[PDB]
RNA sequence: ACGAGAACAUGCGCGACAUUCCGAA
C-alpha cells in the first residue's frame, strides 16, 4: 500500500562547513538548546535540488521529490530530509583532544583600487565533525521508486562534488556521504535493492 | 472505552503554527492532530468509520522528567484579602501537573504556588530559524528570507495525550501513530521539522482522575457542541473561545490551495456544568472531499 | 591554581629575571612533541615520543645549566619532575595535563609582565 | 547533463608558505599547516585579472573582464554568474607527512627578521611562522561545466593562472622570498558527468 | 485532509601591503 523508507547515516565535514544563522562574526546555525552545529535540512533539500534541477535541465521529477505548489499540479514532497545534528560519537572525539565544535576562519578581500585588505572573521565547523543525517522517502507511486532514487543517486553525487553551504567556491562546506542504512520502516516495498552513493 | 496514554518523543525541532510561519507553539490541538491521523489514514488506504465515529483524544500536553501536565481549569479562584495582582499569576499559568491538579481545583494552590508550577514546566525553547530562497537568483532575481519559528525540545521532555475508543480503534490508532512518527506533525515536516517517535501504553496514573466524579467538567480537548446540546450546556459555564483556522493540506481538494471554513472551538480547560458530547464537523466550502475538524470533548471530572 | 601561586611567589622580574627568548627552545620542543602525541591517537605514549621527552628533560637540564633564571623556573615549577611522572605513567591524558599545566604556566608568567 | 571536473594534484613548496591566521593557518583537528582555498582562488583571480587587463578606476571585483568573473563567479545584481572553479582547502598531504616524521621535522619553522631603520639603523627584530619548503599539499578543484564551447576557453585561462601562480607566491610577503609553490597535476577526468576532459590540461 | 504547500542564508571577496637578524669588537 503505502511505504515510506528510511536511510540513516553520517555527513563527514571535508572542508570548513558554515551554514549561516553571544556576539559571534558570522555565526553558524546551531541547536537552540544543546548549543551544538546543526546542517538545517532546508538547507540539504535545498542544495540537492538545485544540482538535480542542473543536471536535469520545474521539471516533474524535482516536483515528485521536492514537492511543488504550483496551481493545478500540487505534488506531494517524497523526500523528507530531517536535519542533522551533531554526532555523538563526533561528539566525543571532539570532547576528547581539547577540540571545539566550530572554528574561527580570517579571511581577506584585497580591493581592486586601493590594493587595502579588509579583513573578515567567519566560523566553520572543523572538519573531523560528523553529522547524523535521517531521510524519510515516501513511495506514493510504486512504478517510480527506481527513478526517484537514481536520481537522488545523481544529487548525492553531485552533492559530494559541491559545497552544502556557505562560499564553497573558496574551499567551504565540502563533504561526504556515508549511508548507514536504507530499511523500509513503514510499508511492504523491498529496498533491499535500492542504494544511495 | 479503553484509555491509552501515547508519549511523543521529538528528534528535530518541530513547527506548530498558529497564523504564521514564523509562530513558534509548543503544542497543538486535538483538531491538527485528527487531521494528521485522517490523512494517515487516507495515505495507508484504511478506513475513516473509526477514526470519525468512536476515538475520542485530547491536546497534544507537555510532559517532562518528572511530571505530566494537564491544562489549567477555568474554574473561579479566590486569592487572598488584598493580592490583587496576584490573580495575574493564575492568569499566566496554563499548565498543572496531574498530582496538583485536585489541589487546584480545590483552590488550595497558592498564587506563588501558581507562580512555581508556571515555571516548572520544563518543555523546551522557541527559537526562529531564517531561511533563504535563491530560485529567483538564477533568473536574475534576488534571494528572498523568511522565517520558521521552531520549537526543540529538552531531552526527557515531550507532547503526551489520551485516546480513548473501543479495542479496534485503538489498534488502528496504534497503527496511525506509528506511520506518523515518519510522517511528522506541524509545519514544514518535508523540511527537516515534526519528527517524532511515539509510545503507546496503559496510563493508570490518569485513569485515577478520569475515574474521579465530581460536580464540574473540565475539556482536556478543544470541542464545541451541537445546537442542540449547546442549548442546555452553556449555563454557568467559563470558558475560551478559539478561532480555528488555517489552509486545506490536500492535493485533490482543488487546483490552488485554499483556506477552509472558518471555525470556532471551546478550549482546553473550559468548564462547564453540563458534559457536551461534541462531533467532527465540515469545515469544507464545495471542495472535492469535506475537510474534518474534530470537535468531540474528552471530559475530566473533578470538584470545585 | 599552581601556577598562579608559583608565578605569584616568584613575581617581584619574574622567575629571577626569566622572558619568553629564554624559553622558547623549551617551548618549541614542548609543542612539537605535543603535536606529534596530538597526530597519533593512542593511550600509551610511543617510544620515539618517550625518547623524545627523554630529549626534552635533557634540554630542560641544558638549559637550567645555561642560565640562573631558567634554573630557578624549573626548579621551582617542578617541570622535570613532572616530565618523569608523565614517562613513568605513560598515559596520553598526564602528558596533555602536563602540556596544560606548562602552557597555564606561560600565560600567567606572561600577564604579570 | 551537468559535469564536473575533478582536477587533484600536489601544491609543492619551493620557499617557505606564510598564510596568517606570526603563526599560519592549521586544520584544527590535525594541527597541521595549511592552506586556505579562498588564498589560491583569490591569488588565482587577481593574477588573471592583471594578466587579461584591469579596467581603470575599478573598485569591486564584479567589474573584472567577462572571462573573470564567468570563471571565478560574479555577484552583480540581476548579472549573478555562479562560479565556476571550486577551490578547495590544500590540506597536508600524508607522503609529506610520512617524508617529515622522517629526520625529524616540526611540518613548521619560524623565520628570523629585522627592520633596520633608515636614520637611526636600529634593527628591530620579529619572527614568522613558515611552512618547511619539502612540505607538500593536496589541492583539490572542481570546475562546473555550464557552456560546452566555453570549456576549452577556460582551461586556457586557468591554464594562465596557473603559469601565473608557479611564478607568483601564495601567502605572506612573497617579494621577500616566501609563498612560492609549484603545481603537479596527478588527474583531470570528469568526475561527474558525459563531458570528454582527456585532452584539458591546466600545465 | 496538520496556518498548510514550494523556498540552499546564499552570490563576490588572497590575512595581504613596507620591513637586511643587523652595528660593535
Amino acid at each position: 500500500m503505502y511505504s515510506k523508507i528510511r536511510i540513516v547515516g553520517k555527513i563527514d565535514v571535508l572542508t570548513g562547513l558554515h551554514i549561516g544563522g553571544g556576539a559571534i562574526a558570522s555565526p553558524v546555525v546551531r541547536d537552540p538548546y544543546s548549543r551544538l552545529p546543526i546542517i538545517p535540512g532546508s538547507s540539504i533539500k535545498g542544495k540537492m535540488r538545485s544540482l538535480l534541477a542542473k543536471h536535469i535541465g520545474d521539471a516533474p521529477e524535482i516536483l515528485r521529490l521536492f514537492g511543488s505548489s504550483q496551481k493545478g499540479a500540487i505534488q506531494s514532497s517524497r523526500l523528507q530530509i530531517s536535519d542533522a545534528f551533531f554526532s555523538k560519537a563526533s561528539q566525543e572525539e571532539f570532547d576528547k583532544k581539547d577540540l571545539a565544535y566550530t572554528e574561527t576562519k580570517f579571511e581577506n578581500t584585497i580591493s581592486r583600487l586601493t590594493a587595502v585588505a579588509n579583513p573578515r572573521q567567519i566560523e566553520r565547523v572543523t572538519r573531523g565533525a560528523s553529522f547524523d543525517f535521517h531521510i524519510i522517502y515516501n513511495v506514493e507511486n510504486i512504478n517510480e521508486v527506481m527513478a526517484d532514487f537514481e536520481n537522488i543517486k545523481t544529487a548525492i553525487h553531485l552533492l559530494e562534488n559541491d559545497y552544502l553551504g556557505g562560499g564553497g567556491t573558496r574551499g567551504n562546506g565540502r563533504i561526504r556521504f556515508v549511508i548507514d542504512s536504507i530499511d523500509t520502516v513503514v510499508g511492504d516495498f523491498d529496498s533491499s535493492n535500492l542504494s544511495i552513493k | 472505552l479503553v484509555v491509552k496514554l501515547v508519549k511523543l518523543t521529538f528528534k528535530s525541532p518541530v513547527h506548530f503554527g498558529m497564523k504564521r510561519l514564523s509562530d513558534s507553539n509548543h503544542t497543538i490541538a486535538a483538531d491538527t492532530l485528527f487531521s494528521a491521523l485522517i490523512i494517515e489514514a487516507l495515505q495507508q488506504q484504511l478506513e475513516l468509520s473509526h477514526l470519525l465515529n468512536n476515538l475520542v483524544i485530547t491536546d497534544l500536553f507537555p510532559y517532562n522528567k518528572t511530571s505530566y501536565f494537564l491544562p489549567k481549569p477555568l474554574i473561579r479562584i479566590e486569592g487572598k484579602k488584598g493580592d490583587e495582582s496576584g490573580y495575574k499569576a493564575f492568569k499566566k499559568l496554563t499548565y498543572i501537573p496531574v498530582e496538583n491538579y485536585s489541589e487546584y481545583l480545590r483552590g488550595e494552590i497558592d498564587s506563588l504556588e501558581a507562580s512555581k508550577i508556571a515555571e516548572s514546566l520544563n518543555l523546551g525553547k522557541a527559537s526562529l530559524s531564517t531561511k533563504v530562497s535563491l530560485q529567483a537568483v538564477d533568473h536574475n532575481g534576488e534571494s528572498e528570507p523568511y522565517s520558521v519559528g521552531n520549537f526543540t525540545f529538552y531531552p526527557e521532555s515531550g507532547l503526551y495525550f489520551l485516546a480513548k475508543g473501543n479495542a479496534d480503534t485503538i489498534g488502528q490508532l496504534e497503527i496511525l501513530m506509528h506511520a506518523l512518527q515518519y510522517s511528522g506533525i506541524g509545519g514544514k515536516r518535508s523540511a527537516g521539522y515534526g519528527q517524532f517517535r511515539c509510545t503507546i501504553e496503559d496510563s493508570g496514573k490518569f485513569d485515577s482522575l478520569l475515574s474521579q466524579t465530581g460536580n464540574i467538567a473540565i475539556l482536556l480537548s478543544s470541542a464545541m457542541a451541537s445546537d442542540e446540546e449547546l442549548v442546555d450546556c452553556l449555563e454557568d459555564a467559563r470558558y475560551l473561545l478559539k478561532k480555528r483556522t488555517g489552509f486545506v493540506q490536500s492535493k485533490t481538494y482543488a487546483d490552488q490551495l485554499v483556506k477552509k471554513k472558518d471555525f470556532y472551538a471551546f478550549s482546553a480547560g473550559s468548564t462547564f456544568y453540563q458534559k457536551f458530547n461534541g462531533k467532527i464537523f465540515d469545515v469544507s466550502d464545495n471542495g472535492r472531499h469535506s475537510v474534518y475538524r474534530y470537535a468531540k470533548a474528552f471530559w475530566l471530572e473533578g470538584k470545585i | 591554581n599552581f601556577a598562579r601561586k608559583v608565578v605569584e611567589e616568584n613575581k617581584r622580574v619574574l622567575f629571577n629575571g626569566l622572558t619568553t627568548s629564554k624559553l622558547r627552545n623549551l617551548l618549541e620542543l614542548i609543542n612539537h612533541v605535543y603535536t606529534k602525541v596530538y597526530n597519533s591517537d593512542d593511550t600509551t605514549l610511543s617510544e620515539d615520543v618517550r625518547d623524545e621527552l627523554e630529549y626534552l628533560k635533557v634540554k630542560f637540564a641544558y638549559e637550567s645549566g645555561r642560565e640562573p633564571a631558567v634554573r630557578t623556573f624549573i626548579e621551582k615549577t617542578y617541570v622535570d619532575k613532572l616530565v618523569d611522572v608523565v614517562l613513568k605513567k605513560n598515559t596520553k591524558k598526564i602528558f596533555l595535563d602536563y602540556c596544560k599545566y606548562f602552557e597555564a604556566l606561560v600565560a600567567y608568567a606572561k600577564f604579570y609582565r
